């Protein structure tokens, strides 16, 4: 039903609009590519101002209505998970690939014959890069280079200040939760948090899990050597309902009455800590004045007012369960951590509750410090695709040199292999070419220098001056060739941007129609 | 137009896709030959080009027997000033018009 | 003033015939491109936002729903095209709008309606008997062993597709998963996952149901995997402590009442877990996620229990184990409890997964994708379900012709020297019924990017030469011999494809006044 007021775009016309709403998009984050990319504004919905230049935001953060620019936004998702730093390249990338094919549409090609030009370079871009690639910590492992590698992502970010000291956190992080020979690391046992207040040099590396609650009572121990921890749901006191209790008390008589009754159940529970053997005790709620009254005669520490979800992280990290009440209490459901501390934030009154391991575990978290929550909030995304370098050259050490020499070096090959394909896919390889220049051309684009006399200056040097691929300044250091400059960018991010840029395109063609219902 | 892609390549510069650009509109001329030869002319020039890159000159199109042929058996030659002073004469003008910014009138 | 009609619209005579001419050509006009394995896709969005992407062209008809009286006609036949056959409705809407093209300018020069009729009704009854001689029955021929015919008829369908390359070991897969069937072969029996990560050759064929268990939950390093005959239960209750469905309210002013009402909440979904083990039931199979409380019970108990459990793999399960879905705990008991030879929770891909064995009345099993990304797996998805289709096909019927428009222009041709003989009115018709048969193999050289009119001349000249065989190839442009190349069709498919087209095509000549009731 509702056929009327249906709008419908066909034909050859209906390909050429899917082009110029993907090249809307392209246009967009081409400006924003490279460190130098400019930023974006950003108006939430509730009146909120942020201000960025990562591309997966963006992409998360732009609402579009028309269906192939949904499509676009989906492809952030699945790239995140590998890369999450050159996203934008890949959306550039794709518009390129569009943006060359508008030409070849005026030909009369056929748009699954473009397609299929575009997958047979693809093979052959993939298969250049394993050529030129080389290696780093093939054969010995070392900690030495690796540091250095995340130094260089991090300077793109507002962290470039800092950016020296968290190297060697998320090296040490990713190795405690996972060796490099099992090459496999979870991004869900690694949590990144932060509070305002200090400076981006004050980051540490906990292992464990980190909430931010205070004590039951200001005079507990701050020191807990052995590990005993009591993770239950309820406080230790007369069972509370978890909303309002709302006792009656009608005199004197039910005053004296019901006080010895909670005066037996004042003992009963807190020496029963003792019976357990446990020393830390982890509640959701909170204790009264009589209650941590015993606790400082017994020296029993506690945590108050814990929160919903973290009571399942703390039992995961420390390795405990949830307790819903005392009566299941056991030795084997106590957690373990090496040590137990409170740290404050200069006079604040937050005291986030800090459990330490005191050895390596299988889940750590980073704790960030500054003085603006949008710059803490861009650290965090700092570390997230510099966990992904890490990961990458922990799955495959061998490497590409960045910089714009990658794509280059690409299109030479490719153009040369155009002319072995006595067939109408040799336009598809010709255009595939001129496509990988245009993220080396958006670099010195936003550099403020010439794009053209900068690509085919470089190209000249790659043929001519040396086979290795030579790439572009963006940062107006010394020179050319940043082997010296040390930019490099992992291989498996370099297979994923031609892989997943391909398969945009192909979705794209191969759609000629898009139907959809009007308000009636 | 094959030769002068190769050339493309080894300079730098703006010349490298001006060029290009001139041996891009040399294919002109063979496409439309194969247009009133009955062919097809997006997938006539692309085979020309991979014979004359393993072949010789001898690779053309044919437009009596309407296929691609040898040029030299089915007796077609033109001497060489003709397509010396094409490209000579063109060239002038083409050159001519790009240095024109304004036309004024005068009486 | 008084008036016949009164808002009524109605036509009859020329025009009105010509104005349903034109109807039909629109309902073709969107499966048209849709047609081939290589053809483009399309993109419906429906009132709710979300986009239905597919070359299916049974699913592209469903969510049209055109207002069109003349146009439901042709809806219609592709619904009992589903029936009969289950394919080849994009053949038969296609095709049935092409005769009406061909006739449409005779009806203009006054030919009547009712000798049209006669032209389609005596040119397909000839062509049921031309299909019944060509078809050849190729069972034992040349003593191979029927497990090679198959892998080669699904090596050509998966030529030139990202498994092109590894077709050669999915091609034993596809053949394995039918002989592992019974004799009544159907295709919703055989289910298919898909997992990211690993090569082409990671895809493991399982005998068993299997399922992508997103359970995230806790209970690890417990609940032994092995089991020699568990007892698998069906149920959608959730197990989760605090739960949205089931909870315990109570509100009274007695402290000691507390301490009994926690446990009450409690003690309900204590009853709910010991209902499963009153029966036996190691195998927990639930639809609603299970909370971390829930887990550490069956712990203990030696028994095994996952939840978020989609509900079409709990029919599949269904069929499989031999028991059947129960809502709650307590009607739990043995006649809804299944059994299975071998139960082994995998981490293959990683993540785990958990697959039945042995099952004595399962007929269903579950194939592995294993790629770089989703949109590898999504499409080998169907690509491969194609494939079970040509060797389950080729199973039941034994008698079949060579596709790609192969007897789509023997038709044409035996039918166009026949038209020659039969002096009247009917020979122009016959001539344009025969013309009208082309419009298959012309469509698949269009939706392969090729030239249509160098192929088709080239083919019909090669008819010509004796050659009955000979089609279109979608691969390679050229003419090649679809027979030797082993695509192939069941003959009674065809037949029926022609019977509803001109079925449909007859309705809608013989309909001449369109009355519509005001209300």
């Amino acid at each position: 039903k509702d056929q009327d007021r249906k709008s419908r775009l066909m034909g050859l016309e209906a390909l050429k609009s899917h082009i110029m709403a993907a090249k809307a998009v392209a246009n967009t984050m081409r400006t924003s590519l490279g460190p130098n990319g400019l930023d974006k504004m950003m108006v939430d919905k509730d009146g909120d101002v942020t201000v960025t230049n990562d591309g997966a935001t963006i992409l998360s953060m732009m609402d579009v209505d028309h269906q192939i620019a949904k499509l676009m936004v989906e492809l952030s998702k699945s790239q995140d998970d590998e890369i999450g730093d050159g996203t934008t390249g890949v959306v550039v990338l794709a518009g390129a690939l569009l943006e060359e094919a508008e030409q070849l549409l005026d030909r009369g090609i056929h748009p699954i014959r473009i397609a299929d030009g575009y997958e047979q370079a693809a093979r052959v871009a993939i298969e250049h890069l394993d050529k030129i690639s080389d290696s780093v910590l093939v054969d010995i492992k070392d900690t030495e280079p690796l540091i250095q590698t995340a130094k260089t992502t991090l300077g793109s970010k507002v962290v470039n200040s800092c950016h020296r000291q968290m190297a060697e956190i998320a090296v040490n992080a990713v190795l405690t939760v996972a060796d490099m020979e099992r090459r496999d690391v979870d991004f869900e046992l690694i949590k990144v948090e932060g509070k305002v207040g200090g400076r981006l040099e004050d980051t540490k590396l906990i292992k464990g899990v980190i909430v931010d609650k205070d004590f039951s009572h200001p005079q507990m121990p701050k020191k807990v050597e052995d590990a005993k921890i009591a993770i239950l749901t309820c406080p230790f006191e007369p069972p509370k309902p978890k909303t309002k209790h709302k006792l009656d008390v009608t005199s004197v008589e039910d005053y004296k009455a019901l006080q010895k009754y909670e005066k037996e159940k004042f003992e009963e529970m807190i020496q029963q800590i003792k019976e357990t053997g446990a020393n830390l005790a982890i509640c959701q709620w909170g204790f009264d004045d009589e209650a941590n009254h015993l606790l400082l005669q017994n020296n029993l520490p506690a945590v108050r007012w814990v929160g919903g979800p973290e009571i399942e992280l703390i039992a995961i990290a420390t390795g405990g369960r949830i307790v819903p009440r005392f009566s299941e209490l056991t030795a084997e459901k106590l957690g373990f951590a090496g040590l137990v501390q409170e740290i404050s934030f200069g006079t604040t009154k937050d005291k986030m509750l800090v459990i330490e391991q005191c050895k390596n575990s299988r889940a750590v978290t980073i704790f960030i410090r500054g003085g603006n929550k949008m710059i803490i909030e861009e650290a965090k995304r700092s570390l997230h695709d510099a966990l992904c370098v890490i990961r990458n050259l922990i799955r495959d050490n061998r490497v590409v040199y960045g910089g714009g020499a990658a794509e280059i070096s690409c299109a030479l090959a490719v153009s040369q292999e155009a002319d072995k394909c006595p067939t109408l896919e040799q336009y598809a390889m010709r255009a595939f070419a001129d496509a990988l220049e245009v993220i080396p051309m958006a670099l010195s684009e936003n550099s403020g220098m010439n794009p053209i006399q900068t690509m085919t200056e470089v190209r000249a040097r790659q043929v001519k001056e040396m086979n290795p691929a030579l790439g572009i300044d963006c940062l107006h250091k010394g020179t050319n060739d940043m082997k010296q400059q040390h930019v490099i960018e992992t291989l498996i991010g370099k297979k994923q941007q031609i892989s997943l840029a391909t398969q945009m395109v192909r979705m794209i063609l191969k759609i000629d129609d898009i139907r959809k219902p009007g308000e009636s | 137009a094959l030769r002068l892609t190769e050339y493309s390549r080894t300079l730098s510069g703006m010349e490298s896709y001006c060029v290009r650009a001139f041996a891009d509109a040399m294919e002109v001329i063979p496409s439309t030959l194969a247009e009133n030869a009955g062919l097809n002319p997006i997938s006539t020039v692309t085979e020309l080009r991979n014979r004359h890159a393993q072949g010789e000159k001898t690779a053309g199109i044919n437009v009596r027997k309407g296929g691609i042929s040898n040029i030299l058996e089915e007796l077609v030659v033109q001497p060489l000033l003709v397509s010396v002073s094409a490209l000579t004469l063109a060239t002038e003008t083409v050159r001519s018009i790009l240095k024109i910014d304004d036309v004024v009138n005068t009486r | 003033v008084i008036l016949l009609k009164e808002g009524t619209d109605s036509s009859q005579g020329i025009p009105q015939l010509v104005s349903n001419i034109s109807a039909c050509q629109v309902i073709a006009e969107a499966v048209r491109t849709t047609l081939g394995p290589r053809g483009m896709d399309k993109l419906i969005v429906d009132g709710r936002g979300k986009a239905t992407i597919s070359n299916d062209g049974a699913t592209i008809l469903k969510l049209l729903d055109v207002v069109h009286p003349a146009a439901k006609t042709l809806v219609d036949i592709a619904k009992s095209q589903d029936a009969e056959v289950g394919d080849g409705t994009t053949s038969v809407t296609l095709l049935a709008a092409e005769f009406l093209k061909q006739v449409k300018p005779y009806v203009e020069e006054g030919l009547h309606p009712q000798i049209i009729i006669r032209a389609f009704r005596t040119a397909t009854q000839l062509a049921v008997n031309k299909i019944k001689e060509i078809a050849v029955t190729v069972k034992k021929a040349d003593k191979v062993e029927q497990r090679k015919l198959l892998e080669k008829c699904a090596m050509t369908a998966l030529s030139s597709k990202l498994i092109s390359q590894q077709k050669a070991f999915f091609a034993k897969m596809v053949v394995d998963a039918v002989m592992m069937l019974d004799d009544l072969l159907q295709l919703k029996m055989i289910g298919i996952k898909k997992v990211q990560g690993g090569a082409l050759e990671d895809s493991q064929l399982v005998a068993g149901v299997a399922f992508k268990k997103t359970f995230s939950y806790a209970g690890f390093e417990m609940q032994p995997k092995k089991y020699h005959n568990p007892k698998i239960a069906l149920l959608n209750v959730e197990l989760e402590l605090k739960a949205e469905k089931d909870n315990a309210e109570i509100r009274v002013h007695t402290v000691e009442d507390y301490q009994a009402i926690v446990d009450a909440e409690w003690n309900i979904l204590y009853d709910k877990l010991e209902k499963i083990h009153h029966s036996g039931a190691k195998v927990v199979s639930s639809k609603l996620p299970i909370g971390d409380v829930a887990t550490q019970y069956f712990a203990d108990r030696d028994m095994f229990c996952a939840g978020r459990v989609p509900e079409e793999d709990l029919k599949r399960t269904m069929m499989a184990c031999g028991g059947s879905i129960q809502t709650s705990v307590n009607a739990l008991s043995a006649d809804v409890l299944g059994r299975c030879q071998v139960f082994e929770e995998t981490q293959i891909g990683g993540e785990r997964y958990n697959f039945f064995t042995g099952c004595p009345k399962a007929k269903t099993c579950t194939f592995i994708l294993r790629g770089g990304a989703e949109q590898f797996m999504e499409e080998t998805e169907r690509s491969l379900h194609d494939a079970i289709m040509i060797v389950r096909r080729a199973i039941k019927n034994d008698s079949v012709v060579a596709g790609g428009g192969a007897i789509e222009m023997e038709l044409s041709k035996y039918l166009r020297d026949y038209s020659r003989t039969i002096p009247g009115k009917q020979q122009l018709l016959i001539g344009a019924y025969a013309k009208a048969l082309e419009i298959i193999p012309r469509q698949l050289c269009d939706n392969a990017g090729f030239d249509a009119t160098n192929i088709l001349n080239k083919l019909r000249a090669r008819h010509a030469q004796g050659g009955t065989w000979y089609g279109v190839d979608i691969n390679n442009e050229d003419i090649a011999d679809n027979f030797e190349a082993f695509v192939w069709e069941p003959a009674m498919v065809r037949i029926n494809a022609l019977t509803a087209a001109s079925e449909a095509a007859c309705l809608i000549v013989s309909v001449d006044e369109t009355i519509k009731n005001p209300r």
